[PDB]
């Protein structure tokens, strides 16, 4: 039913030497997004208890 | 039903109607599993409705 | 022992029939028989009894084992029309295997070995 | 004193949250790639002359 | 070469012999685990993207 | 199976068991192990 | 490599001509019930023996502690 | 064709890529790959920890602490090693219980079962001498209690005890020789695992049906690589949870006290994976009889392929008795962690007697009756 | 047959008892079994040594002294482990020179030669980092001079150097990680030795005549067991002489001084088996060019099965040139123990140039001329 | 007789050598190892 596009296949999928650098940039951005989400959730939950909150409070 | 009710009770820290609805949904889904399909939705609704009427 | 061992045999027969009923109910869903549960690798007498058989019997046994293994991979059972036709207790091997084991017991009383060994690979 | 026994508990928990999320996504992706490879076998048709 | 001298089949209208002499184009696969796509579905598969 | 299945199938007979002379000559290796241990440890007052 | 005499017709479909995980949601409650139907007796006898012997032992240990009191 | 030109390509292709395997193997056949992966993990994290550990009684605990706090990624490595030992024992115990359930040690796979029992004994010794290396209170006192079982042997007991200690008590030479033996024994485990796997490839694996499977075989590399990856990821999830969220859950708090030979703890207990052997030892009020009972347990494990009849699902009486055996070994695990008490002594004695009854009476005799029921 | 029923006995029989070997092999084919015996001896002595050695600064020297004077048979174990490295290198060097003389790496035994060169590199690294362990002046200063040679690679220099040291100078982290790496590398040596022997068994050995020997093959296990035992007894005589009569003859007296990072010795030279590479490095007045030449020697060693034409006798020009090559290598070994002098610099440069000339010009071109003379 | 013996005998012709397209497809692996090393180290904006 759902099917990968031919023009998108001929560019990023037909050769491994083009597929691998695309894989590495996607891996970089996926790690950045996961880091951002985990850090935002942790800092939102534990607000007011961290050391940086005390330091920014003393300014 | 009783274990799911008291578990949601102790997890939420308060007594209200949500624990009964969740326990009813779990018990009715246990009853309704493996049956054709009005039933895996209809039986959680019936057991949750029994919990709501009880409250 | 002989006074109580006269009637200890019907109790054995009743337990054996109950056991075969339960296991044959388990076996029939896979299309298997009781004689298909014997492995030529596990027993050298069964390996000897299997080469004494006509080729169509061996072809049927291999077909049944292949069907059962395919059913086991698919996490399925036989359909109802096939399941009602299954005969789990129709023997094809017990006479030949009984003859093989009797021959081996006969050779052992005269100090002779069996004229075959285990299946050795590589 | 509880900090003194486990000085890196916060960093360990942040790393554990990231690891659990990543492994939970990878479990689904690996289950997908397992079922894709095993699909021609799980749906094969065998017809034989044996009825029993 | 002839199939009677090379494959050496049994004689009869068995289920395997019927498909050997005339195979059917209406092949039925098992669909308990996977439902097939409509036959002749073209295009590069979506599983590469996944 | 080969251990207890062979006893239960009646394949272990007196004519198939090893002889008493074979059991005597095989069991003579027990003195070799004793004298080997005495040679290794030398825990004796036997030399006098 | 171990010639096996067999007569069959085998059919196989491409893995890009069928779905991958969509039937997994339909069969999941049935497989759950089938698993517990097949392994129900063994898990129950395990649970009965383990928890009964553990409970009897813990009860008699508590009685032993109470017997040492003054 | 390219693997036909080099030997190393040919051996790898035959035994990893194109090796035939039964198509109906379920997820109970993943314990071996997981055990191999856990051995590789233990070897890697141990090699990395050995660059910061010092095997001296004045610096062992302090170097452990310094590795925990000051070495970058040292806490991850130390917790990974200490909890990977427990996950290694979990995976191996489940592998052995799979073999006990299906009767996989039977002919023609007696060598596989025997090399497995050898592997398990080496694993037990490796973990026991590795636990002494942190030189905590449990590390000292468990080595004292267990190596004092050699005095149960008459005449030459104390001499063997003093030879193993290097002195009159557990001290620095014991720790140094334990460190050398502990570094060494995992490589013997790797060799034994290679031999154990090459023994199985002679005939192949058994299947969950318990029948001959030579008619339905598929390539190992294309199909069971992904199926092993799935189980490896489920194991990595549990490993991550244990390392990062509950690192001292499977440990003991007394091993964080430095060792004191003049004040014993109130409850000397081993790690959880030695608790059933410890319960067998504690249940019998005689040291020689307890050591003999442990040796007879392992002798019964060696003699399984020759006295055991009875296998998987279709052999239903032994299949039902398997769950009683499993409940018995978990009751032995629980009883080891509890103190000595008349009811625990009685229950441990009964549980040991039932383990011997199942191993030596149920497996031959009930197996023979069900073979006569099914094929007589 | 009894060996036809257990797969372990079949492999052992096939590869150690009934293996067909040419009957005209002389005593220069005993290098490999002697090298394996020396590897096993080093592993045994070291595993025994590690039960009394402490891998920490301010304990290492004292632990070696306590090993020497207080451990029963400890002096024998230390001197055996120290001189066994020298005898191991003597045997492996004579093995390599045999292969150079006979053209043993040619088709179809290129994998055997390549795995040998890999084994030699791992042996060199193992011996160097094991020489660091006693923590004397020679240990510290040799480890300083060699590891601070990564500042020849541009940009990524001192980063790699400081990551190797675990700090800013050779100190306790360097010694502590060198202990773990040195314990671990000989098991890789044993595995590579097993692979190396298994690669030879695909085609069997060459003979002193250099002709096809398939018509005249005899069993290994009867005829070449006693022949190996004779050479092993000669090696045991030399080993016993070195251990008991001249235990410090091959060493350096400066390694009996505790290491001082602020005072350097007058002459810093390695062990004798590293001296030819040291002379090649020290002769070239550029660090990066010296490391490039050292790498080029081993690259030309790897390329030898694909460029080297010419074997033993009946190829007489390359046979004569082998002795010039042997003299060149022994001269480089002598030059490494001297001081830096303009005449020694000139002679070392000429020796390095001739070594490259023989390895890269004589072996292909003179060998091709010999083939054109003999069969042209 | 694999190596310099192949070129001395005349077995390495203009034919049996790799084509320009084959060398370009092999030569395209040079960017993959560069991108992999830059991904592993991540020296961002380090180009002078
Ligand atoms: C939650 C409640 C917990 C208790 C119930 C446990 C699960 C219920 C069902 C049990 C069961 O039979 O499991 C198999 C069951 C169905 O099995 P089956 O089809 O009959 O036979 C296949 C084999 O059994 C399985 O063989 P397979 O190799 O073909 O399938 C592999 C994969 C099946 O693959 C999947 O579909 C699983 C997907 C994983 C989710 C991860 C999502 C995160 C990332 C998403 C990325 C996905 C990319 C795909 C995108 C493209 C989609 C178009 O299954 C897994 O590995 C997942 C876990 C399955 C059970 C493990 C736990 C058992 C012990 C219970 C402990 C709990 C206490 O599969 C699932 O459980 C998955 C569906 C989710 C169920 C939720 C309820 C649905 C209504
Ligand atoms: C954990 C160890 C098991 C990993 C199994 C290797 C594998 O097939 O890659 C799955 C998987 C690759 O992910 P994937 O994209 O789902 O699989 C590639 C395609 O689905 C299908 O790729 P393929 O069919 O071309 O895979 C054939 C496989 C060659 O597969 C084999 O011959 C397997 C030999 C070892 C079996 C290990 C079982 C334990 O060669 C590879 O492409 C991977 C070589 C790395 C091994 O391996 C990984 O890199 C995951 C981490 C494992 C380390
Ligand atoms: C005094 C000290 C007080 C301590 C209080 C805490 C003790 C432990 C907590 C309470 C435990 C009791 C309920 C445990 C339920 C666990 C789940 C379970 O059993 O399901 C498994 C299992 C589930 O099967 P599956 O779902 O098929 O796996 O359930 C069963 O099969 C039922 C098990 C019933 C057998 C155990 C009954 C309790 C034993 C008590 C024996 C007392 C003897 C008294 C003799 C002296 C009299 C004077
Ligand atoms: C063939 C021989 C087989 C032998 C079988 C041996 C047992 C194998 C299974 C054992 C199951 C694990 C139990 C470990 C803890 C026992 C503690 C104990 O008895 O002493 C209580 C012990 C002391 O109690 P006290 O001395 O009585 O006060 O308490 C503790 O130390 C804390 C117990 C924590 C329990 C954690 C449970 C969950 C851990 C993770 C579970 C993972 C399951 C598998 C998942 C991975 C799959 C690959
Ligand atoms: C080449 C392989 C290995 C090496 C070099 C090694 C090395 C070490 C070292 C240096 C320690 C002390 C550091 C510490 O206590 O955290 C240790 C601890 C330990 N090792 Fe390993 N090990 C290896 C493999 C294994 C294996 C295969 C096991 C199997 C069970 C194991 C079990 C343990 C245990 C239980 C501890 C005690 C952990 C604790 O409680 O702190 N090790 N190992
Ligand atoms: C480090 C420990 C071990 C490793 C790496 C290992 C590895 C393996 C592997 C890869 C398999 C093939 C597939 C499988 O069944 O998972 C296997 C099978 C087997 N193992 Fe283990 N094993 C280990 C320990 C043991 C132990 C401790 C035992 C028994 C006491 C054992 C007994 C068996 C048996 C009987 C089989 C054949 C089962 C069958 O194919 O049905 N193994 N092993
Ligand atoms: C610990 C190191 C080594 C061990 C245990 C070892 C072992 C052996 C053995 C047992 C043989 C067969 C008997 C013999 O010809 O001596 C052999 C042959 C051979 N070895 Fe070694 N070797 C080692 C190092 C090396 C090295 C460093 C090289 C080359 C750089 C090498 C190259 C060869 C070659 C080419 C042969 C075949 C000789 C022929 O058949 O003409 N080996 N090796
Ligand atoms: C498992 C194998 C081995 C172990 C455990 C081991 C262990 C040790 C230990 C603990 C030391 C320091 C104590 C001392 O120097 O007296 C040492 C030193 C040394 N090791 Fe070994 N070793 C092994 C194998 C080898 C091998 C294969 C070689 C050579 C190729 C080697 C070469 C050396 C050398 C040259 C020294 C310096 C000895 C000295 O000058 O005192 N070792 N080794
Ligand atoms: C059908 O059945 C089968 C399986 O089941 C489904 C399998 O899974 C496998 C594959 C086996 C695996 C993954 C187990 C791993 C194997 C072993 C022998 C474990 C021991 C090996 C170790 C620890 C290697 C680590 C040591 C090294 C690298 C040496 C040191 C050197 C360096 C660090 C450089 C096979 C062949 C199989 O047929
Ligand atoms: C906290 O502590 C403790 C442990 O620890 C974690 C324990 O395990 C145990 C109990 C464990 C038992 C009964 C099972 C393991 C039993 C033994 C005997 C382990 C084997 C080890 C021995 C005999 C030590 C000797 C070492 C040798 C011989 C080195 C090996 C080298 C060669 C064979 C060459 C207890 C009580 C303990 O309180
Ligand atoms: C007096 O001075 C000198 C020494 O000193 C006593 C020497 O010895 C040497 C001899 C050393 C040479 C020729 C180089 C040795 C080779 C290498 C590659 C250097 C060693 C590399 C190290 C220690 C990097 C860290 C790696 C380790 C520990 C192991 C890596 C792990 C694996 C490969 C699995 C020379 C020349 C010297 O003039
Ligand atoms: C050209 O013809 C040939 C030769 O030339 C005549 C040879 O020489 C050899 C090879 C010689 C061999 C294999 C014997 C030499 C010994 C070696 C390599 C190892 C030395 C080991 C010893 C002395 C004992 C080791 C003891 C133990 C217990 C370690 C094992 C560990 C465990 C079991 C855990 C071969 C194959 C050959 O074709």
């Amino acid at each position: 039913v759902m099917r990968l596009s031919e023009a998108l296949y001929q560019t990023f999928f037909k050769r491994s030497t083009v597929y691998i650098p695309m894989l590495l940039v996607g891996a970089y951005f996926s790690n950045e997004a996961i880091d951002y989400a985990v850090d935002k959730m942790w800092t939102t939950r534990n607000k007011g208890k961290l050391f940086s909150d005390i330091i920014a409070e003393r300014t | 039903f009783s274990f799911t009710d008291a578990t949601v009770e102790n997890m939420r820290g308060k007594h209200d109607m949500t624990s009964g609805m969740v326990a009813g949904a779990v018990t009715g889904f246990l009853f309704g599993m493996g049956r054709p399909m009005p039933q895996p939705v209809a039986w959680p609704l019936a057991f949750a409705g029994a919990a709501v009427a009880a409250d | 022992t002989s006074l109580l061992k006269q009637v200890a045999l019907p109790v054995f027969n009743s337990l054996a029939t109950t056991y075969r009923s339960v296991v044959g109910a388990k076996l029939a869903k896979y299309g298997l028989r009781f004689d298909d549960l014997q492995d030529p690798l596990k027993d050298e007498d069964v390996a000897e009894a299997l080469r004494r058989l006509p080729p169509d019997v061996v072809v049927a046994r291999n077909c049944r084992l292949r069907r059962a293994l395919d059913l086991s991979c698919k996490h399925e059972a036989l359909p109802k029309d096939l399941l009602e036709k299954q005969t789990p207790e129709l023997s094809y091997l017990q006479d030949v295997l009984n003859e093989v084991r009797a021959e081996r017991r006969e050779r052992a009383q005269l100090g002779a070995p069996a004229p075959y060994t285990r299946i050795y690979y590589d | 004193l509880a900090w003194a026994s486990y000085p890196y508990q916060d960093e360990m928990r942040v790393m554990g949250i990231k690891a659990c999320l990543m492994i939970s996504i990878l479990i689904g992706f690996a289950a997908y790639s397992k079922r894709l490879r095993w699909a021609p076998i799980k749906s094969q048709r065998i017809v034989m002359d044996v009825v029993n | 070469s002839d199939a009677v001298e090379v494959f050496k089949p049994e004689t009869g209208l068995t289920p395997t012999n019927r498909l050997s002499m005339a195979p059917t184009p209406y092949i039925k696969y098992d669909e308990h685990n996977h439902k097939r796509f409509p036959p002749g579905t073209e295009g590069r598969p979506f599983a590469y993207f996944v | 199976p080969i251990g207890v299945w062979s006893v239960f199938q009646g394949y272990v007979t007196p004519a198939r068991l090893p002889s008493i002379q074979t059991l005597t000559r095989v069991g003579a290796w027990g003195g070799v192990v004793v004298v080997g241990g005495l040679y290794m440890v030398q825990p004796w007052d036997w030399l006098a | 490599r171990q010639n096996i005499p067999l007569r069959e017709i085998l059919y196989q479909l491409s893995p890009y001509q069928q779905d991958v995980i969509r039937q997994t949601f339909t069969n999941a409650p049935k497989t759950f019930l089938r698993f517990f139907k097949e392994k129900g007796v063994g898990l129950a006898t395990f649970g009965v023996l383990f928890f009964g012997i553990k409970g009897y032992t813990e009860h008699e240990m508590h009685q032993e502690r109470l017997a040492e009191r003054y | 064709r390219m693997h036909n030109k080099i030997q190393l390509l040919s051996v790898l292709n035959t035994h990893l890529v194109a090796y035939p395997t039964p198509m109906n193997l379920n997820y109970s056949w993943n314990g071996g790959s997981l055990a191999g992966m856990m051995l590789a993990s233990q070897m890697l994290t141990g090699i990395l920890l050995a660059m910061h550990y010092v095997g001296h009684v004045d610096y062992a605990f302090a170097s452990v602490q310094h590795l925990m706090t000051d070495v970058p990624s040292g806490m991850i490595l130390r917790y990974a090693h200490a909890n990977g030992a427990s996950l290694f024992f979990i995976v191996v115990y489940l592998h052995v219980l799979r073999g006990m359930y299906y009767g996989s040690g039977a002919q023609p796979r007696e060598i596989v079962w025997i090399s497995g029992v050898v592997i398990l004994l080496v694993m037990i010794i490796t973990a026991f001498i590795g636990y002494v290396l942190p030189w905590g209170q449990m590390s000292f006192w468990g080595a004292t209690v267990i190596t004092s079982l050699a005095t149960a042997i008459p005449v030459v007991g104390k001499h063997i005890m003093y030879w193993l200690w290097g002195g009159f008590s557990v001290d620095n030479p014991t720790l140094n020789r334990f460190y050398s033996f502990h570094y060494t024994l995992p490589f013997i485990l790797a060799g034994l695992s290679v031999f154990h796997i090459a023994a199985l490839h002679q005939y192949g694996s058994t299947n969950p049906l318990g029948v001959n499977s030579q008619s339905s075989l598929i390539s190992f590399g294309s199909y069971f690589g992904a199926k092993d990856l799935v189980g490896a990821l489920f194991l990595a999830l549990v490993f991550s949870i244990l390392v990062f969220f509950y690192p001292d859950l499977l440990g003991h708090p007394d091993n964080l006290i430095p060792a004191n030979p003049y004040s014993t703890p109130q409850h000397i207990v081993p790690e959880w994976y030695f608790l059933w052997v410890y319960a067998i030892l504690r249940s019998i009020p005689n040291k020689a009889m307890g050591v003999l009972a442990i040796g007879l347990v392992f002798a019964s494990l060696f003699a399984m392929p020759f006295i055991g009849l009875g296998g998987g699902k279709f052999r239903i009486i032994t299949e039902w008795l398997y769950w009683t055996f499993l409940a018995d070994v978990l009751l032995l695990t629980w009883l080891g962690g509890n103190e000595i008490t008349p009811i625990t002594s009685f229950v441990g004695q009964c549980c040991t007697a039932y383990l011997f009854f199942y191993l030596l009476v149920c497996q031959p005799l009930v197996g023979y009756l069900e073979t006569q029921f099914a094929h007589g």
